[PDB]
């Protein structure tokens, strides 16, 4: 007899052991990048004679 | 049940403003029938942001 989650299972002759394991490991990586660049120029010149 | 979350928030702001304005005008007149007149102005304006 072998019960997993209230279900009747039968171990075959080739399998030694089959045990349930939670083993929950999750990863989540988030990266952001922003760059601002501004340039302004206004030159005024006047000459009179 | 382990949990490790690291947040590295960084914000950088830099702003530079410089404005230079120069204006010079010179006029000279001399009369002794002789008549002479001279008028000349110069204006310069510059702004960068």
């Amino acid at each position: 007899p072998h019960y997993i989650l209230n279900t009747r299972f039968r171990k075959p002759y080739n399998v030694e052991s089959y045990t349930p394991q939670t083993q929950g490991k999750y990863e989540f990586i988030l990266k952001e990048y922003e760059s601002y660049s501004d340039f302004e120029r206004n030159v005024t010149e006047k000459m009179a004679s | 049940y382990r949990v490790l979350f690291y947040v590295d928030s960084e914000k950088l702001k830099q702003n530079d403003f410089n404005s230079v304005e120069e204006k010079k005008c010179k006029s000279s007149g001399w009369h002794f029938v002789v008549k002479f007149s001279s008028h000349g102005c110069k204006e310069l304006e510059n702004a960068l942001k």
